[PDB]
């Protein structure tokens, strides 16, 4: 087996392979998550350097880890599949031994743990992936949104964004999200999510994806149809 | 230019480490020669004991591999002994597995295949030696098969190895172009040894005492090396010209 | 701590070249010319036996090798690499085919195995590619006669006729002129001897030329009778004499 | 490159020294050890106002009688804490007793130097391990990724540590009460933190022989910040 | 030690790219263009070969189009040898699924495992990635007809029409131009050739430099036939569409 | 260049520079000799006294292998010990299978092949010692000297370390002026002298003499240390000849 | 068939006082109807004010006592010369015995 | 220069720079002294605090009842080597019912250090040790150096400014070698020797560490209030 | 543990599974569900050695649930039964084989037809109109052979089962403390909450 230490310290006290893994995330298509008062919404930019795509069969950018937790990501698509697979296996393993589905914090801590392990293991590079992990703990209606990054650090967010032009939309949400007043309705939270993407996303076309997770394993994704109805509506609210 | 340090190709499709291993071959500054009789194969190598503190009997580049196979080495002694021990192990194992004595040309191929591996795998360095195997094979008669660091091997009518190899080769080439046969047309191994030492003296243009030579003889069912006295006897007969 | 080389010694350069495969092909280019021709009722592979010394007995060093009773191989490039590849090619024909199906592998299947061994030297840790290109000529009941070329990359292509090594460019032009899809084997042997004269500088006779056919079955070469469905090997190396016989009507 | 386990001509391990630079970049952590208990305090340092500050876990329980504060690459501490907890719980199973704070620390510190061509690099995190045992009472230990650990009456680690440590050198005496130490940690944190110390961007904890290791709730700390600001207005 | 001679195939650039993946993609861009077009009633795979000598054996050959099972085929762009390693893996992986579930493998699951292998070579093992891109043309009874591509990175995506190899920028524009969803197989066949005709790097686009395959609904209804065109059938479909 | 940075790399000359660099560490070491005698061998070595804080008699450098073999070496001491430990494993394993204790030529090749093996890979360093060893087998006495390359021969006498040239020349004298044979007790005195003569080059510090011998008549074919009385006799003989 | 166990007889007796404890055993070692020794002690001072006897099969008995005595030694080394509590010793011995659950020490242990 | 990349590389002069760099970490280490009569062997070690709020790095480790060592340099390496030595002492005790010869402890330590200096991806130990022990041939003192060089001495010192103590002991040789039957006089001589290696700061209660082993003395460590008697 | 039955009717599969759990001399429990839901439209009942049955059933359940998440798709009952057979056929040449017999009752949503699979611990699978494991078959197969018709309603199936359970309660020596009945149809899995 290949032994080489690829993630090592530099004289300034930085681990360049981790920091370069973040550069891969920076380049990744934008992803955003927003806590409602009793929902979480995951929004995802999808680049339009290519049409003639088949979107029935192309990997969707939000993945179910269990029936009550979802995971979106920014960065290397191939790398994300490995993290998703491990997380889905760990979720079934947790159910099998603890006789309870994972808490979002636990599933996050697991994925974060995998990401970290690759930052101090021989013969592996870190994951070029940051993740948003969103859902509801079992028999709990308080929503959960966590972020992980190639270093393996993870934390909870009222709302957060990752990938290209995420500094733009983090500035938007910082400005447009009251913690004292979270988006009370589903529609309200979905709206704020689309709005933040429209700072960055070009057109409303098949450029945006929204997935909405409600409590008790109530996960459904919106079709262009129903997102267009927000894109149409927010456009006609710019008339000041 | 790290393609010069390990056995990977240079841009002109060359393995420099294999080429440099050939240069180590001549580092001992010894010349060896091998010819075939009707009944025998004779190997002769120069014996140089520079230091007086050396026990001259322990200084040898000829090895008795098996009952039937003898091997002479052109190259440094540590690589020579490494190669010898291996061929001894390989010839013993072959006998145990397949129920008959390992032929000269098969051991040569086997040792050449081992040499080939060092030219392809990076962590193994080639051995800086050329291995001249001699026997009287039970199927093929008197045999000379020779191996180099490149993993190349071929059978020889006769052969020479060392710095002065080219002079010894053309000398032997000329004898065979003339005599017009595969071998030294001689009855006794004693007279094929005499032939070998003679054509070594002519090609090198130098004279040998009994301690300047090392001789090995392969016959049917035993390969043996001559003592100082068996050579001295043989040198004395060469005097009658 | 012996083998630390568990990483590829063949990697992609910024231009997308695989340096060590290109260099292995360069090593083949320097190699002595070898060629193969498909006739309608046989295949011929041939090469020059360039001697290192006149004291070398060049019948001992065989460049054309039997792989199965119906498959032969020849090469240009590094002889030692060819030797160990023939050994692995013969064994893989048994371990991963004959020991399973009780019959020898068809030409393209055995070629596929040889190619696979050469591809692994192109990717596996701590090894250089093989410095040879093989021409593998063989017959199998359900494909008839065929000829394949295997390169250091592990790529293989089927040929009507081709050559490799030194004077391949020259010879490939010669073969194009003279090849038709109605050649009887004897005609292809003759053409192969003409094509090989061009590239051979020194002596050109039965002792400096190695030539084998994949032709008719040879009961005389089988070694036993009593089984009516074992008719013997289609691979036959032409003798020193048999080559010189044809160099008359040249 | 060069070996991962190689010495500088000075006679120090490059990869250990470079990890020490990573720890200096980390958020501040302070421990003060008193005869009434040991106090651990950390700067949380939320990187944005949107991230929920109480999800930042830089003080962590090891056993009921041992706590841990960290500074540096905090993801690197997952496995150090895991090992420490396992070591503490394991020792209890084998000996039906609490495991000495020094023995715990030594166990954690054995991990630190098991790296090179075992993990690929040293840890990018220093730990303040603070606990109580019957034999040596209240203890604070500083566990570096060099494999060395020092016992401290008080110690600061992270970006604020050079100033904070000289500040602790002044104010620490052998007769500090717990309440004094709690305030003193709040004081020195507020003094070195970039942003302004409140009960959301800083966190407290202590370990008493009586009630073991407790992380203070935001409400409890908020009232100690009031008590601190009031106190410094006087004189 | 040996560290000296290690390229480190599985590291990031300071920009967070994988040097060896990028250089493998550069390698593939000099390979014969392969095109996949998915119709309503089938899929077309068209592959353009490299310059070929007269002596090269025309008919009994398939360097670009390989069968994975009865319902799935791939078009290759890159090193043929690297592709055959990955193909035999995929063929086995398809047979394992069949033995386990007594059902033909869904096209995506096969595509994912191959992509996950490629991914592995980019993250661990210190070996060079596979210098191969695949166009997967396959049918299953969940999504019907599916077109995919996978590249050395381990990334894979779904397509209505796609090209890999040389002049894919040029080819992707021509396909984006003349492709529509209702399009039938025989239209897609014609588009595939027209596209290679315009993007080829030699003047004549003759039958002898083309490999061609279709996966059709056409059979005894409900079942799927997979056709790797004989050279005479490529000569016919080239005369029929009036390119010769 | 770059040819000298990795062990087991051939230079364009055909040399392994790392083995040649190993030899420099040997030459840098204290002097050590072997004198082969009538029915045995004698080993002597120069032990530099850094300080009177060295306990005399107590930092032994000559090592026994099996019962019947003496080993002494110049250069990196740890490397020498590691090679003897290997020699001991080799001799134990030979005795175990073949019952007879290992012959000296057989034993020499065991060290020869092992040391040579550390010139085959870039992942190991060559041995920083030349080893003079030997003893009495069923075919009489053997003296051997082995170098970092794995090169070894049988010797009449041999020397290595700083004082290798003086010793070398002083051995050459004995080979000429005693052609028929040197006795065991003779070689012990002669060994003491040559170490004193070769101390010329390590003139800086004064030293402690250490002799061992393996004689068929005098030690019964076993390796024993020359202690107490017969040591002081040979020390005295040597003091007399540097006057 | 090889029987790895034997029975060396003997009898041991532990009584706890208010501020003392006795651990007694006969000094006779037997196999079948033979006496091996009339004085072979099987009650040992393991250090840290602890006495131990493993009665039954003397080989397993001596193996266990020896292992526990070593356990005391390493407790000192690893926990800064801390005195091993009788309860801590008891628990340690459980793990020694249960370590061979599927090839037991054929001994009755009293400390 | 180019030849200090790792331990498997010789310099053209024939040196192992990685070993010399390891040797260097010892001289940065706080001074420790060893000396012994015919009846006792003493270690005095000057301990180094990190700052005014820190403990004093313990420099003396017990290996058996009859053996133990003091360290200068990387303390984790001293832990590994002391722990290895404990096992060898323990092995000799369990298998052969035999207290391990101090001279053999030397050979095992030497042979362990050597393995780390000859093969790829390793690193020399970055610590020097002084090993005292009363065995079956009297009192012993050993100086271990991570090159693998182990030497039996009457006295010595290693670490920062250790040259001072080392010359005092070189002078006082005949005084201390005949402190037989007196434990305190043999320690006093050691505390005087270690004082030749001080500057600015000198021996307080909790910066000084003394170990003694001998004829009727189990290897024991004296710290804090139990060294005040010697300041 | 003891008796497990299955019958496929017009458009559902009915699994009846004994409620008794006996540890030697005592009936420890009289309300045990010898069933796991593998997917929303697939139910497995199991009987055999203690511990292995729950361990095997839960292990299959986790594997099928993992597949569902990964592909966002429910495997056909045929595919699940083929997977389960392979696991058992795997385990029979293990060091310690799973000692578990199973009935897999599933509604194939893609084919709108109910399917019942009987697999023993050897990995011997058959698709059956009605199935049982162990001694259950010997009593009930005569009743089912007679009364069974491929086009029966669910309530007809339950009535034929009621007869089967009655004959068992009459002639079985062991008191199996009645059965828990479950129905698998196009709308999923539900429990007939008394018998
Ligand atoms: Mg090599
Ligand atoms: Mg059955």
């Amino acid at each position: 087996g290949y032994d080489r230490a690829l993630s090592i310290f530099s004289p300034d006290g930085h681990i360049f392979q981790v920091e370069y893994a973040l550069e891969a995330v920076k380049r990744g298509t934008c992803a955003v998550g927003v806590k409602g008062k009793n929902c979480v919404v995951l929004g995802c930019e999808r680049r339009s350097t290519l049409k003639l795509q088949d979107t029935r069969i192309t990997p969707s950018k939000v993945s179910k880890i269990d029936s009550h937790v979802v995971l979106s990501f920014s960065g290397l698509n191939a790398d994300s599949r490995i993290l998703i697979e491990k997380a889905r296996v760990e979720a079934q393993s947790h159910r099998l031994t603890l006789e309870d589905p994972v808490t979002v914090e636990y599933l996050t801590r697991y994925v974060a743990g995998v990401q970290q392990r690759y930052t101090q293991s021989g013969g592996v590079r870190p994951f070029g992936v940051s993740t948003l992990i969103a859902g509801f703990d079992p028999r709990d209606d308080e929503p959960k949104l966590y972020q992980t990054e190639p270093s393996g650090i993870y934390s909870s967010w009222s709302a957060q964004t990752i990938g290209r032009n995420s500094k733009t939309v983090r500035e938007f949400l910082e400005k447009n999200y009251d913690r004292k007043e979270p988006p009370a309705t589903v529609e309200e939270c979905v709206k704020l999510t689309v709005r933040s993407l429209l700072e960055v996303v070009q057109t409303g076309a098949k450029n945006i994806e929204i997935t909405v997770v409600k409590p008790d394993s109530d996960i459904v994704a919106l079709s262009s149809e129903e997102i267009n109805q927000y894109v149409t509506q927010i456009e006609q609210e710019k008339q000041e | 230019g790290y393609d010069r340090h390990i056995t990977i190709f240079s841009p002109e499709g060359r393995l420099y480490q294999v080429e440099y291993a050939f240069k180590a071959t001549n580092q001992t500054n010894i010349n060896s020669l091998a010819v075939r009789g009707k009944d025998c194969t004779v190997v002769i190598s120069q014996k140089k004991v520079p230091d007086k503190l050396l026990d001259p009997t322990t200084v040898s580049y000829i090895f008795c591999i098996s009952r039937t196979i003898g091997m002479v080495v052109n190259g440094p002694i540590p690589d020579a002994r490494n190669a010898a021990l291996r061929a001894k192990a390989e010839a013993a194992e072959f006998r145990y597995k397949y129920g008959y004595d390992m032929p000269c040309d098969v051991l040569a191929k086997r040792m050449a295949n081992l040499s080939q591996i060092y030219t392809q795998r990076a962590y193994m360095r080639p051995l800086g030696v050329i291995l001249t195997f001699v026997s009287v094979d039970e199927e093929l008669g008197p045999s000379i098969y020779k191996t180099d660091p490149a993993g190349y091997y071929v059978g020889y009518k006769a052969t020479a190895t060392g710095p002065k190899q080219q002079e010894i080769t053309t000398n032997l080439e000329n004898h065979f172009k003339k005599s017009k046969i595969d071998h030294i047309n001689e009855e006794s191994w004693e007279k094929v040894v005499e032939f070998a030492i003679t054509h070594m003296i002519d090609a090198l243009g130098t004279e040998f005492s009994k301690n300047d030579l090392e001789v090995g003889v392969a016959t049917k069912d035993k390969f043996f090396t001559l003592s100082a006295e068996n050579i001295e006897e043989r040198l004395v007969a060469i005097a009658e010209q | 701590m012996t083998d630390r080389y568990s990483f590829s010694l063949t990697t992609f350069s910024p231009s997308g070249k695989l340096g060590q495969i290109d260099y292995a092909l360069t090593a083949v280019k320097q190699g002595v010319t070898s060629l193969g021709i498909k006739a309608t009722n046989g295949v011929v592979i041939a090469t020059e036996k360039k001697s290192s010394s006149p004291l070398a007995m060049s019948e001992t060093l065989s460049k054309v090798s039997l792989l199965t009773p119906d498959i032969g191989a020849v090469y240009s490039g590094m002889g030692p690499d060819y030797r160990v590849l023939v050994d692995k090619s013969r064994k893989v024909a048994h371990t991963s085919y004959k020991r399973i199906y009780g019959e020898y592998p068809p030409t393209k299947l055995l070629v596929s195995e040889v190619a696979k061994i050469m591809q692994e030297a192109t990717q596996s840790g701590g090894v250089r590619p093989f410095g040879v290109s093989l021409l593998i000529a063989g017959h199998d009941e359900f494909n008839g006669f065929s000829l394949y070329q295997v390169d250091p990359s592990g790529s293989y292509f089927p040929w009507k006729a081709t050559a490799i090594g030194k004077g391949s460019v020259a010879a490939k032009t010669f073969l194009e002129k003279r090849w038709n899809d109605e050649l009887e084997l004897e005609d292809a042997i003759h053409i192969a001897l003409l094509t090989l004269k061009e590239s051979v500088e020194g002596e050109f006779n039965g002792d400096t030329i190695e030539l084998a056919i994949i032709g008719d079955e040879n009961p005389d070469l089988l070694g036993y009778t009593g089984i009516p469905t074992d008719k013997g090997p289609r691979f036959r190396k032409l003798t020193s004499q048999e080559i010189n016989d044809r160099l008359e009507a040249l | 490159d060069r070996g991962v386990s190689t010495f500088s001509p000075e006679g120090r391990l490059f990869q250990v020294e470079y990890s020490l630079e990573a720890i200096k970049l980390g958020s501040t952590a302070i421990g003060i050890a008193t005869k009434e208990g040991v106090v651990l305090g950390v700067e949380k340092r939320a990187t944005s106002p949107l991230l929920e500050s109480d999800s930042i876990e830089k003080i962590v329980e090891i056993d009921r009688h041992i706590g841990c504060a960290m500074s540096g690459l905090t993801a690197d501490a997952r496995s150090m804490i895991e090992h420490a907890r396992t070591a503490a719980v394991t020792h209890n199973l084998y000996y039906d007793e609490d495991i000495n704070v020094e023995s715990l620390t030594q166990s954690v510190c054995d991990l630190a130097l098991r790296f090179g061509e075992l993990m690929s690099r040293p840890f990018g995190v220093a730990l303040l391990i603070a606990g109580h045992d019957a034999d040596d009472g209240y203890q604070l230990f500083h566990a570096e990724p060099s494999g060395t650990f020092y016992r401290y009456n008080a110690k600061a680690i992270g970006s604020g540590s050079e100033g904070a440590q000289a500040e602790l050198l002044n104010e620490w005496h052998s007769s500090l009460t717990l309440k004094e130490a709690e305030l003193l940690v709040l004081k020195i944190l507020k003094q070195v933190m970039e942003e302004k110390l409140d009960e959301n961007n800083a966190q407290l904890s202590c370990i008493t022989k009586q009630d073991g290791f407790k992380i203070y709730d935001n409400e409890k700390t908020a009232e100690l910040i009031k008590e601190l600001k009031e106190k410094e207005a006087a004189e | 030690g040996s560290r000296r001679y290690d390229s480190r195939t599985t590291i990031f650039s300071p920009e967070g790219r994988l040097y060896q993946v990028e250089y493998a993609l550069e390698s593939i861009s000099h390979a014969g263009t392969a095109i996949g077009i998915m119709a309503s009633d089938g899929i077309v795979l068209a592959a353009e070969r490299k310059v070929t000598s007269t002596l090269l054996e025309q008919d009994t050959s398939t360097e670009k189009l390989y069968k994975l099972n009865d319902k799935i085929a791939v078009a290759v762009a890159g090193l043929t040898a690297d592709a055959e390693i990955l193909i035999n893996t995929a063929r086995i992986h398809a047979q394992n699924y069949l033995k386990t579930y007594n059902e033909d493998i869904p096209v995506e699951i096969l595509v994912r495992r191959l992509s996950d292998i490629k991914q592995g070579y980019t993250q661990h093992g210190g070996l060079r990635p596979f210098g191969v891109s695949f166009i997967y043309a396959g049918y299953d009874d969940r999504y019907g007809y599916q077109l995919y591509t996978s590249n050395p990175s381990g990334n894979y995506t779904g397509w209505k029409a796609i090209s890999v190899g040389a002049n894919t920028s040029a080819a992707q524009t021509l396909l984006q131009m003349d492709y529509k969803d209702d399009m039938k197989v025989d239209d897609a066949i014609e588009l595939a050739l027209k596209t290679l005709s315009k993007t080829t790097d030699s003047s004549a686009l003759t039958y002898d430099r083309l490999e061609f395959a279709t996966i059709r609904k056409g059979a005894n209804d409900g079942e799927v036939y997979q056709k790797i065109f004989k050279p005479q059938e490529i000569k016919d479909i080239l005369v029929k569409t009036g390119i010769t | 260049t770059g040819y000298d940075l990795s062990n087991s790399v051939f230079s364009p000359d055909g040399r392994n520079f790392q083995v040649e660099y190993a030899v420099k560490a040997v030459e840098n070491g204290t002097t050590s000799i072997g004198i082969k005698c009538n029915d045995g061998v004698v080993f002597a070595v120069e032990k530099l006294i850094t300080s009177k804080l060295l306990v005399p008699q107590k930092n032994v450098k000559i090592q026994v292998v099996d019962r019947h073999i003496g080993c002494v070496y110049s250069g990196l001491i740890p490397d020498g010990r590691h090679l003897v430990n290997r020699g001991r494993e080799e001799a134990a394993s030979f005795k175990k299978l073949y019952k007879t204790p290992i012959p000296i030529p057989a034993f020499a090749d065991r060290l020869g092949q092992y040391v040579q093996a550390h010139t085959l890979y870039n992942s190991v360093r060559p041995f920083g010692v030349s080893t003079i060893f030997g003893g009495v087998d069923k075919n009489g006495a053997h003296l051997y000297m082995l170098e970092p390359s794995g090169s070894y021969w049988g010797y009449k006498g041999a020397a290595t370390g700083k004082g290798r040239q003086s010793a070398k020349a002083e051995l050459e004298k004995l080979v000429d002026h005693h052609p028929e044979g040197l006795s065991a007790r003779e070689a012990v005195k002669q060994a003491a002298k040559i170490i004193y003569l070769a101390h010329e080059d390590n003139k800086e510090k004064d030293f402690e003499l250490e002799i061992s011998w393996c004689s068929l008549s005098e030690t019964n074919g076993l390796h024993k240390f020359v202690k107490g009385d017969l040591l002081q006799e040979a020390i005295d003989f040597a003091q007399k000849e540097i006057n | 068939q090889f029987n790895p166990y034997g029975d060396n007889g003997g009898t041991i007796l532990g009584i706890a006082g208010e501020d003392f404890a006795v651990l007694a055993g006969d000094t006779r070692n037997i196999t079948d109807y033979s006496i091996n020794s009339r004085y072979e002690p099987k009650v040992f001072d393991c250090g840290d004010n602890i006495v131990m006897s493993a009665n039954g099969f003397a080989a397993d008995g001596d193996a266990l006592v020896k292992r526990f005595k070593n356990s005391v030694k390493w407790y000192h080394f690893d926990h800064n010369d801390k005195k091993l509590s009788i309860n801590s010793a008891a628990r340690n011995i459980q793990h020694l015995l249960y370590g061979k659950r599927f090839f037991p020490y054929y001994v009755h242990t009293i400390i | 220069n180019n030849y200090d990349g790792d331990t498997v590389t010789f310099s053209p002069t024939g040196r192992l720079f990685q070993v010399e760099y390891a040797l260097e970490a010892i001289k940065q280490g706080s001074v420790t002294v060893g000396l012994r009569s015919n009846t006792h062997a003493v270690l005095v070690a000057l301990k180094r605090n990190a700052d005014e709020l820190s403990s004093y790095q313990k420099k003396i480790i017990k290996c058996d009842e009859h053996m133990g060592l003091s360290l200068a340099g990387l303390a984790p390496d001293a832990r590994v080597l002391s722990n290895y030595l404990r096992q060898q002492c323990n092995y000799s005790s369990l298998v052969f019912n035999r207290k391990l010869a101090v001279e053999r402890a030397g050979h095992l330590l030497c042979d362990k250090a050597q393995k780390n200096t000859q093969s790829y991806g390793g690193r020399p130990y970055g610590v020097g040790l002084l090993i005292i022990g009363y065995d079956k041939s009297g009192a012993h003192l050993l100086e271990f150096q991570p090159s693998g060089n182990v030497t039996e001495l009457y006295g010595t010192a290693i670490g920062a400014r250790s040259q001072g103590a080392k010359t005092y002991l070189e002078r006082t040789l005949d005084t201390f070698i005949k402190i037989d039957g007196n434990p305190d006089e043999l320690i006093k001589a050691g505390v005087e020797a270690i004082s030749q290696s001080l500057r600015d700061e000198s021996l307080t209660v909790d910066n000084l560490s003394i170990a003694i082993v001998g004829k009727d003395t189990p290897f024991t460590i004296y710290d804090g209030e139990a060294v005040a008697k010697y300041i | 543990m003891d008796i497990i039955l299955g019958i496929r009717v017009q458009d559902s599969v009915i699994l009846a599974s004994s409620k008794a759990v006996t540890r030697g001399i005592s009936v420890l429990k009289d309300s045990d569900d010898k069933t796991r839901q593998l997917s929303p439209h697939t139910l497995m009942s199991f009987a055999g050695e203690a511990g292995d049955t729950v361990q095997f059933a839960e292990y299959i359940q986790a594997n099928i649930q993992l597949y569902s998440i990964r592909e966002d798709y429910e495997l056909s009952p045929q595919a699940v039964s083929s997977f389960v057979r392979q696991e058992l056929a795997k385990s029979i040449r293990s060091r310690r084989p799973y000692q578990v017999n199973v009935l897999i009752g599933g509604y194939d949503k893609k084919k709108n037809k109910p399917e019942l699979y009987q697999i023993d611990y050897l990995g011997t699978k058959v698709e059956l109109p009605y199935g049982a494991h162990g001694y259950s078959g010997f009593y009930t197969f005569s009743l089912l052979d007679h009364h069974y018709r491929p086009d029966m309603t669910t309530e007809e199936g339950l009535d034929l089962l009621k007869l089967c359970v009655q004959e068992l309660e009459k002639r079985m020596p062991m008191d199996f403390k009645g059965v828990i009945v479950k129905i698998v149809d196009k709308d999923g899995i539900r429990q007939v909450d008394d018998f």
